[PDB]
């Protein structure tokens, strides 16, 4: 019906699309934990004499160097993509930017400033 | 740019009508064109067995 | 030339990333903590991955809006 | 800080900062020294009035254009202008202001390095660059493509673009354009016995050109009317009196564009340049530059030119191709609309000529990757 | 913009009726009784400044854009919190990335009658089905059933 | 209104394009067929002469 | 997983998964810079448009194939092709997908090599395999024998197979293909006024080429047909209007092919070449290759050409033997789909050419056992 009406119902509904992200982030977050706790075998560190120690400890600075080369490889390809989206963008700003330049004149004076000068400072909310 | 615009969708309409015709006309050969390929296919295995047969005669 | 280059680029950084693990001069309780802080680091990568993941399935998605996006502007 | 769009010209002087709509102030570009002897004392005469003052005083003045055909003839005169349309006219001073001249296609170079070295050494300005007039109403239109006609008072040229790559081997330039219609105007008014001679008088016939003149659908139907009946002739009253009749004067004088034999010109009309700069244009992108011909610039606002251009080309090209005029209502500012557009770009930011960069190279800069 | 409604949000329409005795103040004698800003702005121009009535025709056409032509109280609200800006765009763009991601669960790239009508309904907003197709072409400009991040951004295009 | 002229435009542009599609695809069809009724028409005439040679070998 | 069936080809590149009936992109193989300046900022204009983009924009662009004659001589160019194909026209990541590449018979081996070297490093493919391009078509056939005649647009090659065991001293590679007959189409054209040079405007003859041209039953019939009456001069509209009418350079442009000395070759058209490679054979296989001649790649398409070839080899051949001409209305793309089937069996799954067995031998395990 009007449009003060229609903005405020787009912005309510901006605030339950906002409320919805923030609940997959949350179950993001979530799941991070959960799958960082279960990958992770524990430091089963008990009872233990130094020969056994030094070998644990060799072996996870194994496995810590091979998770380490496979997040640099999800890291490289991420670069990759996000790379790719930039590109992208910039193709398809060329496929739809061009007369989108911001033709806005300064002649325009802000209503603020306009109504405080000819009224001094009664113009309080502006 | 109204007079075009008209001009320009009738245009349109136009070239709609000839597709569809020649849609119908593509589907009909085509069926025609399968009932000879087997018709031809006929004729190979017909020729097959005349051919053997004089080669026994 | 560059392709294989890439590869050896690739290993030595992995091989600098491998750190010299030294715990034969180290009591057995600071063998301890040593295996703590390579689990942490492991977790730390664990988690970097992870996040990897979730970002690579982002960009996977917009490449897929974008495609959608270039269809609409054929 | 904001970026001013200056726009040289030759016959109105237009500039503005620059993510506007319009030039702030537009105003002949005129030097005229008084020429009588002067008897009161104390007036406060000045030695040269400029710009909008001297199109009020004109009556004893000797009017003066700085810039002939695009090239600048006359340095000094140049410079006063430029002094006045930075501080009296903007109010501004160009110590912290980048500008954006523009510059007709084909113009010798010594008259960019000059600009470039006053603007740099005399007004001070932080950076400026020089762009083509017509990109920058390739840009107003919002077009990427497009063979634009930029007739404006001094020349007309005809750039053709195709998808951002300017194409340098097609450029058409004719030395035809408002000033010379004026001048034709007046030397065929003399036909009915009103003489103009001074200077000052030529400004008339500019007026009587602006507000009577229109381009005919076809010359010689027109010619045999205005021949017979009597519904075309218009009157015009002078700045004194004395109205005046203009018969068939009116579609004469810019018929002198279709027609540049009129003037004693050889060559072809603006009708027949830019079909021929399409053609030399490659074979695949001639349907796109039939399809976006624009037109810009002030001359090319006569009533009824979009339909006398486009029934002659029409008439040229062959008969499958459409072809398409683009003549938006602010044709006389677009080539300014267009610069504040550039200016306004932030791609475009890092192009400017920064004076540390000419203090190294020299004026010669100009001509570099800094285009 | 915002903060000016939301410091008047606890009053009513007298705001209005104090903007017309400031108008009577200046601009007294109303005809249409309708939409007129260009007088009352014309006449604060008359005092010695610049004449500009391009502001003029921009603030009296900040208010009518439904197409059905009225011009509400709402309406000179919107045109007042429009015609200077600052919280707009829905802020961030990239939040609007994020929330089309979350319309297209299906990862498809093209947001359907069933996601917006699902979003609507998380929503719950009650709009008719007139409304509901004048928002679906807002959205889906060429009119076939799919809406891609550009469509969606048309379709908010200062929404907020 | 110019909006309108656009649309109309490609509408009838895309229609041309689909047509000439049309007007290739029936026209290699149509070959086919020719070439294989000419095929069949000889295939007869072999057939026959085959039976004349089983006859008299 | 599913396997990448890509073809390199020559003049068109043709991909697809395997097991599907048709490629699912086909787009022509060339890669075209800018040759202008470019004027426009901020207009997006990348440095290189490859593939169907590239047909397109070609009014600006100068269009160069990578592959010239079956051999790859620009390895970058080849490598942006491949790159682009796997990521926008199919977008599939090359790190999850085995590949079969085709390649022409008697082909340098560093071709061979380098191609596999780049698959294996740039993309880093699981596996890929390089097959000979007329076994493939072969295998689209659904026969067991025949001599498989494929002229591409790069180069005719002629390789015979009996019951599955190829003859590697009859395979007979001729250059002549459909880039040749371009070319002189386009050098006969000059004979009516109608002149193309660029390298744009290669591809308007390439299209006069492929929707006029048909190849003659008999030659000096139609030549003095077509110089006699009128029937045969149709009319072609070029991309800007003005149509041009193909007198006899109809049926003289594919005339080529049988006749190579009119573009000065030494070598037998081919309609000879086949039947030489058929009597290099055994005695005892002549047969079954006479009856099971099989016609593809793209140049085999013109119309009326399966008659013609079976006129001349009927000539040549012995009286008693039957000439039969396979020629399947999927000819284009007979490659790609006996590519698609080969992919597809079982029992080729363990021929994969593995990366572990790469990195033990070196790119020279192509020419091993694992051909
Ligand atoms: N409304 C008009 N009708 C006809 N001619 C005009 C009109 N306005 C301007 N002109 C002509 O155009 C000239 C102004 O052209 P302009 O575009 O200002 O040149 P420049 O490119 O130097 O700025 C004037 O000299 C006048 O002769
Ligand atoms: N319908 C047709 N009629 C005549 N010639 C054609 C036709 N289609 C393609 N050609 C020719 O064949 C070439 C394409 O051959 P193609 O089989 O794609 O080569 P490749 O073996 O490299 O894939 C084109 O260059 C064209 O000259
Ligand atoms: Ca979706
Ligand atoms: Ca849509
Ligand atoms: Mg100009
Ligand atoms: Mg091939």
């Amino acid at each position: 019906i009007s449009a003060s009406r229609k903005l405020q119902l787009k912005t309510l509904m901006l605030q339950i699309a906002k409320q919805e992200m923030e609940r997959e982030a949350e179950e993001r977050r979530g799941e991070k934990g959960r799958v960082l706790r279960t990958r992770c075998q524990p430091l089963e560190l008990d009872g233990l004499g130094f020969e056994e120690l030094q070998d644990l400890c060799r072996q996870l600075h194994a496995r810590v160097d091979k998770v380490d080369e496979e997040r640099y490889d999800v890291e490289a390809k991420v670069t990759k993509n996000i790379t790719e989206i930039a590109d992208l963008t910039q193709k398809i700003y060329d496929l739809r930017g061009k007369f989108k330049r911001p033709t806005l004149r300064r002649v325009r004076i802000s209503a603020d400033a306009m109504m405080q000068a000819l009224l001094g400072t009664r113009a309080k909310e502006s | 740019i109204e007079s075009d615009l008209e001009r320009a969708e009738e245009r349109a309409e136009l070239s709609e009508g000839k597709c569809a015709e020649l849609e119908e006309e593509l589907k009909t050969v085509t069926n025609n064109l399968k009932s000879l390929e087997a018709q031809a296919e006929k004729y190979s295995q017909k020729e097959d067995k005349y051919e053997e047969e004089i080669k026994v005669l | 030339g560059k392709r294989q280059t890439e590869r050896e680029k690739k290993k030595k950084i992995l091989a600098e990333r491998r750190k010299a693990l030294a715990i034969d001069h180290l009591n057995e309780d600071q063998l301890r903590e040593k295996a703590k802080e390579l689990w942490q680091s492991i977790h730390n990568l664990e988690a970097e991955k992870f996040d990897l993941q979730e970002k690579f399935k982002q960009q996977k998605y917009e490449i897929n809006v974008l495609r959608n996006r270039i269809n609409d502007n054929q | 800080t904001t970026a001013l769009v200056c726009d040289n010209g030759s016959g109105l002087v237009k500039a503005g900062f620059a993510g506007d709509d319009a030039p702030r102030a537009v105003f002949p570009s005129i030097v005229g020294r008084p020429r009588h002897q002067g008897v009161m004392v104390g007036m406060g005469q000045k030695d040269s009035y400029v710009g909008d003052e001297a199109q009020s005083k004109r009556g004893i003045l000797t009017l003066k254009y700085p810039i002939e055909h695009g090239i600048i003839t006359n340095w000094d005169d140049m410079e006063k202008i430029w002094h006045h349309t930075f501080y009296n006219e903007l109010r501004v001073a160009p110590e912290e202001h980048p500008t954006l001249l523009t510059e007709a296609p084909l113009n010798p170079k010594a008259n960019r390095e000059k600009m470039t070295q006053i603007m740099f050494e005399t007004f001070n300005v932080p950076a400026m660059y020089v762009a083509i007039q017509a990109v920058l109403s390739l840009y107003a239109s919002g077009r990427t493509t497009g063979i634009v006609l930029d007739s404006g008072d001094g020349v007309t040229h005809n750039v053709p673009i195709y998808e951002g790559y300017a194409l340098p081997h097609a450029i058409m330039r004719l030395d035809l354009a408002g000033r010379d219609l004026t001048d034709y105007l007046m030397k065929i008014l003399t036909e009915r016995g009103y003489s103009f001679v001074t200077t000052a008088e030529r400004e008339i016939v500019r007026d009587i050109k602006e507000k009577l003149c229109y381009v005919a659908l076809d010359f010689e139907n027109e010619m045999a009317t205005a021949a017979s009946s009597s519904s075309l002739e218009k009157s015009y009253e002078l700045p004194d009196g004395q109205v005046i009749t203009i018969g068939n004067e009116r579609f004469r004088c810019p018929e002198t564009l279709f027609q540049p034999s009129f003037i004693g010109m050889e060559s072809a009309g603006i009708h027949e340049t830019t079909y021929n700069s399409i053609m030399k244009c490659d074979i695949d992108i001639r349907k796109d530059l039939y399809a976006n011909n624009v037109l810009s610039g002030g001359t090319t606002m006569y009533p009824g030119i979009a339909d006398r251009m486009q029934k002659e080309i029409t008439a040229l090209a062959p008969s499958t191709m459409k072809i398409k005029i683009i003549a938006p209502p602010e044709r006389k500012y677009s080539v300014w609309i267009g610069g504040s557009i550039l200016a306004s770009l932030s791609t475009f930011q890092q192009m400017w000529i920064s004076k540390q960069e000419y203090d190294e190279a020299g004026p010669s800069i100009v001509h570099r990757k800094c285009f | 913009d915002d903060i000016y409604k939301a410091a008047v949000e606890q009053l009513t329409e007298e705001q209005k009726n104090e903007f017309k005795a400031a108008f009577d103040i200046f601009v007294l004698g109303a005809e249409d009784g309708c939409i007129s800003t260009k007088e009352l702005g014309k006449v604060m121009r008359m005092l010695g400044q610049n004449p500009t009535p391009e502001e003029l025709q921009e603030m009296i056409d900040e208010v009518d854009e439904d197409g059905s032509g009225t011009v509400d109280f709402d309406e000179f609200l919107v045109m007042m919190v429009r015609c200077m800006k600052d919280d707009s765009k829905g802020k961030s763009e990239e939040e609007l990335s994020d929330l089309f991601r979350m319309f297209d669960k299906n990862a498809d790239g093209y947001i359907d009658l069933d996601e917006l009508k699902m979003m609507l309904q998380a929503t719950g907003e009650t709009i008719t089905e007139d409304d509901i197709e004048e928002l679906m072409k807002d959205g889906d400009k060429n009119n076939d059933g799919r809406i891609d991040y550009d469509e969606f951004l048309e379709f908010m295009k200062g929404v907020e």
